[PDB]
Formats: C-alpha cells, sequence, structure tokens
C-alpha cells in the first residue's frame, strides 16, 4: 500500500527523531547542570541563559511526551477503524443477531395475523347471521 | 507527567460502537464514514460521508 | 465483439489462508463467501495444424441445475509491460449435460480432470478465486482426489471488451494492494 | 480486541512513570544534599529502561496495524441487515397500535 506504508514509514521515522532528540536534550542538560565556570560571558547573563536553556528543553520535553500521547491516541484509532478482520466479524456478528430477531418477530407476528384471523372468522359469522332487521 | 496522569485514570468505546455501525475510513486526519447504500447497490451519485471530531466525540 | 479476460495469479499458503479471507472480504463488495466446487475436464483435438484446441467443460458439484460451462482461452496478447497482465482471447458458453457426449462423438477426446475448492468474492466488475486443485484420484472417482499442494490459488480475473483496458488497471491495482499480506504477478504459463 | 486496550494501559502507565522518573531525577540534580547517590544512578537506569521498553512495544504495536493495513478504505457493511431490521420492528409497533386499538374499541363495548 504506497499511501498507508508511506504513513508506517513516516510514523516509524517520527518516533526515532522523537527519541533521539529526548536522549541528547537529556544529556546536555545534565552536563550543563553537572556546572561549568563562566568566562567573558559572567554568572549574571550566563546563569540567566542557562535557567532560559533548561526551561526550554523541560517545555521540549513536556511537549514531546504530549506529541507520544497523540500517538497512543493513532494507535488505538487505526487498530480501530483499520483493522478490517475486527470488522469483518463484528459485521457478521451484528448481522446474526438482527436477522434472528427480526425473524422471531416475525414468527410472532404471524402467529398473530393466525389468531386475529380466527377471531375476525368468529365475528364473521356472528354479525352476519344477526337477526336485527332494521 | 502529573497531568498527563490526571488524563489517563470512554472515547474508546464510543468509537468501538461507532464502528459497530458505520465502518468508517481514514483520510487526512478528518476520518470519515459512509452514509449511504451504496454499497447494497444503489445508484444514487451523493456522497454521504459524515464526518467524525473529537468533540467524547461527534458526527 | 470477443471477451478479453485479465488474470493475474498468485498463491497463499494454507496458514495464511484465514488472514487473506479475512482481508479479501473486508476489501470486497459486502457479500458472503461462495464456496464453489468445481470438476473441471480438458479436451484436445489433434488436428492438421500443430497446436491443438482445447476446450475446458466445469461442472458445479455443489450446485443442482446449474449449467456446464465451456470456456475457450486463446494464446496470450501480453505484449507492452505497462499492464502486468495475461490478456487471452475468452469464449464462454454455457451448455446442456449431453454436452460430453456430443464433443466425444465430434472428436475432442478427455485430457485430464481437476476438481476445483474454494471462495469466490467480486469487487466491482473483478472477482477474486481462492480456490485448491484436487488433482481427481482415479478419473471416475470425483469422490477421491489428490491436493495438488499445499498453498491455495488466487486468482484475480476481469473479463471485458478488448477496447476496455481501464478494468485492468485497476485490477493490477488491487493486486499491487494486497500485497502485503501476500504476493499476485503475472506468471507466464510456460514453465 | 482487549489486547489493544492492555497495550494502551501499559503504554500511559510507562510514559507517566518515566515522567515522574525524569522530574525526581532533576529535582535531585538541583538538590543542595544528593543523598540519593546509588538511588539517583537506579532511577536513571529504570528511566532508560522504561524508554527502551516504549520505543519496542510501539514498534510491534506498529506493525500489528500494517499486517492489517492495506489502504483500501474496506466496502462491506451491515447496513442491508441493519436496514431490514429496523422495517421490521416498525411493521411490529404498527401492528402492536392497531390491536390496541380495536381493544379499546372493544373495551368501549363493554362499558355501556
Amino acid at each position: 500500500p504506497q499511501s498507508k506504508e508511506t504513513l508506517l514509514q513516516s510514523y516509524n521515522k517520527r518516533l526515532k527523531d522523537d527519541i533521539k532528540s529526548i536522549m541528547d536534550n537529556f544529556t546536555e542538560i545534565i552536563k550543563t547542570a553537572k556546572i561549568e565556570d563562566e568566562t567573558q560571558v559572567s554568572r549574571a547573563t550566563q546563569g540567566e541563559q542557562d535557567n532560559y536553556e533548561m526551561h526550554v528543553r523541560a517545555a521540549n520535553i513536556v511537549r514531546a511526551g504530549e506529541s507520544l500521547m497523540k500517538l497512543v491516541s493513532d494507535l488505538k484509532q487505526f487498530l480501530i477503524l483499520n483493522d478490517f478482520p475486527s470488522v469483518n466479524e463484528a459485521i457478521d456478528q451484528r448481522n446474526q443477531q438482527l436477522r434472528t430477531l427480526q425473524e422471531e418477530c416475525d414468527r410472532k407476528l404471524i402467529t398473530l395475523r393466525d389468531e386475529i384471523s380466527i377471531d375476525l372468522y368468529e365475528l364473521e359469522e356472528e354479525y352476519y347471521s344477526s337477526s336485527s332487521s332494521l | 507527567a502529573e497531568r498527563l496522569t490526571k488524563s489517563v485514570t470512554d472515547f474508546n468505546s464510543e468509537l468501538l460502537r461507532l464502528r459497530q455501525h458505520w465502518k468508517l475510513r481514514k483520510v487526512g486526519d478528518k476520518i470519515l464514514g459512509d452514509l449511504s447504500y451504496r454499497s447494497a447497490g444503489s445508484l444514487f451519485p451523493h456522497h454521504g460521508t459524515f464526518e467524525v471530531i473529537k468533540n467524547p466525540l461527534d458526527v | 465483439i470477443n471477451m478479453m479476460e485479465y488474470l493475474l495469479q498468485g498463491s497463499v499458503l494454507d496458514h495464511s489462508l484465514e488472514s487473506l479471507i479475512h482481508r479479501l472480504r473486508g476489501l470486497c463488495d459486502n457479500m458472503e463467501p461462495e464456496t464453489f466446487l468445481d470438476h473441471e475436464m480438458v479436451f484436445l483435438l489433434k488436428g492438421q495444424q500443430a497446436s491443438p484446441f482445447v476446450l475446458r467443460a466445469r461442472r458445479s458439484m455443489d450446485r443442482a441445475g446449474a449449467p456446464w460451462h465451456l470456456r475457450y482461452l486463446g494464446q496470450p496478447e501480453m505484449g507492452d509491460k505497462n499492464r502486468h497482465a495475461l490478456v487471452r482471447n475468452c469464449v464462454d458458453i454455457a451448455t446442456s449435460e449431453n454436452l460430453t457426449d456430443f464433443l466425444m462423438e465430434m472428436g475432442f477426446r478427455m485430457d485430464h480432470e481437476f476438481v476445483a475448492k474454494g471462495h469466490l468474492f467480486r469487487k466491482g466488475i473483478m472477482k477474486i478465486m481462492v480456490y485448491k486443485i484436487f488433482r481427481i484420484l482415479v478419473p471416475g472417482n470425483t469422490d477421491s482426489t489428490e491436493a495438488l499442494s499445499l498453498s491455495y490459488l488466487v486468482e484475480l480475473s476481469v473479463v471485458a471488451p478488448a477496447g476496455q483496458d481501464m478494468v485492468s488497471d485497476d485490477m493490477k491495482n488491487f493486486a499491487e494492494q494486497l500485497k502485503p499480506l501476500v504476493h499476485l504477478e503475472k506468471i507466464d504459463p510456460k514453465r | 480486541l482487549a489486547n489493544e486496550r492492555l497495550r494502551a494501559l501499559e503504554d500511559i502507565e510507562r510514559e507517566i512513570g518515566a515522567i515522574l522518573q525524569n522530574a525526581g531525577t532533576v529535582i535531585l540534580e538541583l538538590s543542595k544534599e544528593k543523598t540519593n547517590e546509588r538511588l539517583l544512578d537506579r532511577q536513571a537506569a529504570a528511566f532508560t529502561a522504561s524508554v527502551q521498553h516504549v520505543e519496542a512495544e510501539l514498534s510491534a504495536q506498529i506493525r500489528y496495524l500494517t499486517q492489517v493495513a492495506t489502504g483500501q478504505p474496506h466496502e462491506g457493511s451491515s447496513y442491508s441487515s441493519r436496514k431490514d431490521c429496523q422495517m421490521a420492528l416498525k411493521r411490529v409497533d404498527y401492528a402492536r397500535l392497531k390491536l390496541s386499538d380495536v381493544a379499546r374499541t372493544c373495551e368501549q363495548m363493554l362499558e355501556n
């Protein structure tokens, strides 16, 4: 399936890139935080810049977890929507159930028709034979 | 993380019932379904494509 | 007009019959499978022409009052590589039971007999048949047969007028889209 | 299909766990007295293992889709049986209504 196959390839590429980016970001944050002397740049500014970088990295990792939550959502949707096997079985089951229900209903209806018809016969034998004579 | 855990501990059951009646298909990001009898041999030129949106879901 | 049949032939092992059938039903038009058993006998005429005319007669053993079918399929017309399908001239005639006696009295001599058991699905014009060839055990004994091989045979065929070819393109696209479960390709009859 | 449900559950659980682990580790990083030395290393190991596990599970689950994947949107529907059953139920309802009306007229007759 070119379309679906290309989509699977893109999903694999996204997972690999996100995992690599998260690991690299974590390693960079760890060394930077382990800590280093300031030369020319100076703590005031260098420290504030490091704080901003750490906050940005945390925001990137928090939303890299949201992207994976979205990936889990897509996994569930495709397992439910693109699983034709499951669909075949479900359709078959609902169909059998509905058909049996309909048939049972019909049997009941016919027997009723039958009972109502017998009552109608009795009434047709009556009303017609009534003396009355306006 | 705690926000994700609060959003972790019904959409799926609903979509499952939807599968039970509509057999939907995948295109782009606007997943669609069939709302015509074209499967049961009806030659009516009309697109019975109902959308599914996240709002636990709306049709 | 003459009827050309586009055929793409590929194989499925039995252990994947279940999955294949599932996918097939899911993609093919909303019908139950037809479960068809067919007994086919091949008759050839040793004419002055070196090529012998070969006529195949099929009787359904699973149904009652279904007319025997006589089908003639001539040499392949495959030429261009931008079609990936065996295009052959096809003439299909429903016939009465006396057909056997008629053909043997006409000179046609029976060749081989193979029963086929399998499922029939149709997608639009396209019809997909997954069947297993049982080499008849004893020509008289239709009851006894020998499965030729473990793998079942998947054939996708569209028989349409020679001018039509869009349907054959659709057949090629559909076979390609059935590739992850199994591979259907045009295999030349020669060897 | 409960398999997919269990998979999703495991996924969410592992993700939340790894997030919490990362949080704790960075909190201990800023800590002036990181008493959790070996404990911290154990946490790092656990987090790494969790990520690896998640990745493997995800790849396997993705293949699951490819095995049933085909691009084709699938035609086969239950529209036929459903429509038939709906028609039948409506017919039975109509019959019930008529029966009730006749019963009411008979009751009226008796009431005099």
